[PDB]
């Protein structure tokens, strides 16, 4: 299994309603680990996943130290962001960021990233070369100037390469239970008549880890990507994720559908049929 | 501004056996801005111990947070999730189907 | 863990 680290972190103003909020949070693969918000009694970064609970007062005092020093940036950035677009102070704004980094199966360096939106859009972007970036537009242009003239992307590096991978893999070995499983999917069909002429064939696909899957209908052997509702996967909320695909077969017809479901954790993707 | 609509899946964690303990859950994704106001109801009136995930986006950065509740389904109960968004001309209701 | 990183736009 490929694995990653991703920090996503959410700037929004709030004009005359105080300074910006910042939320934090922290992935490996899946499973959600930390959190920050600003508008929170505690003001620490706080564990969401049992495994990083035992971490210790140092951990989890420079990570409250660091991600209030991430708020200050974002909305330092969030003026400027005004600015550069010469924007009312009255209005509200959004920027979000997300960095992280992906390590293959052999837990080596694979990926680095680094990007950053404003207003639900993208803005300036780290290329897979972690040394230079993709601005959108002129504003992009002026921050992205800035960030090469005081290398920024050369200290980047230095993190998503080592400290980013490193600490992933810290993660993957102290969360080994809930990191390293794979949970394969519970897959059942389901029927209702929708009329005298035709019916529901529903592909359930539930209880499984990791979240990539693909749950597949087909009619005699044709995909049926035309006319399967196919909704997007959902949390359960104990770490595993669900997901479906629906077909309405003329009645008679049942035994032409063949669901097919592929997860990591299946040894061969399996097909399945009403019969 | 970009603005857009939320998706909404209101469903259970696990197979809904009338009688036994379950998780209500409504997912909203697919938003923009952040702002959102989700509500779970029982038979219209609304649940208060709801709780939700912590704000994370997507890699089109529109955002989605998971609402729950502990509940126990009935055969007459009726269960659904009211959401708010910008985007919405009026606060969107979608019943629980325990089949979806 | 995160970075400490204090650069901005």
């Amino acid at each position: 299994g490929s694995h990653s680290m991703r920090y996503f972190f959410t700037s929004v103003s709030r004009p005359g309603r105080g300074e910006p909020r910042f939320i934090a949070v922290g992935y490996v693969d899946d499973t959600q680990f930390v959190r920050f918000d600003s508008d929170a009694a505690s003001q620490r970064m706080e564990p969401r996943a049992p495994w990083i609970e035992q971490e210790g007062p140092e951990y989890w005092d420079g990570e409250t130290r660091k991600v209030k020093a991430h708020s200050q940036t974002h909305r330092v950035d969030l003026g400027t962001l005004r600015g550069y677009y010469n924007q009312s102070e009255a209005g509200s704004h959004t920027v979000q960021r997300m960095y992280g980094c992906d390590v293959g199966s052999d837990w080596r360096f694979l990926r680095g990233y680094h990007q950053y939106a404003y207003d639900g859009k993208d803005y300036i972007a780290l290329k897979e070369d972690l040394r230079s970036w993709t601005a959108a537009d002129m504003a992009a242009q002026t921050t992205k100037h800035k960030w090469e003239a005081a290398h920024v992307a050369e200290q980047l590096r230095a993190y998503l390469e080592g400290t980013c991978v490193e600490w992933l893999r810290r993660y993957l070995e102290n969360g080994k239970e809930t990191l390293q499983r794979t949970d394969a999917p519970k897959t059942h069909m389901t029927h209702h008549a929708v009329s005298d002429h035709e019916a529901t064939l529903r592909c359930w696909a539930l209880s499984f880890y990791p979240a990539e899957i693909t749950l597949t209908w087909q009619r005699d052997g044709e995909d049926q990507t035309q006319d399967t509702e196919l909704v997007e996967t959902r949390p359960a909320g104990d770490g595993t994720f669900q997901k479906w695909a629906a077909v309405v077969v003329p009645s008679g017809q049942e035994q032409r559908y063949t669901c097919h479901v592929q997860h990591e954790g299946l040894p061969k993707p399996l097909t399945l049929r009403w019969e | 501004m970009i603005q857009r609509t939320p998706k909404i899946q209101v469903y259970s964690r696990h197979p809904a056996e009338n009688g036994k303990s379950n998780f209500l859950n409504c997912y909203v994704s697919g938003f923009h801005p952040s702002d959102i106001e989700v509500d779970l109801l029982k038979n219209g009136e609304r649940i208060e111990k709801v709780e939700h995930s912590d704000l994370s986006f997507s890699k089109d950065w529109s955002f989605y947070l998971l609402y729950y509740t502990e509940f126990t389904p009935t055969e007459k109960d009726e269960y659904a999730c009211r959401v708010n968004h910008v985007t919405l001309s009026q606060p969107k209701i979608v019943k629980w189907d325990r089949d979806m | 863990t995160l970075t400490s990183c204090n650069t901005s736009v």
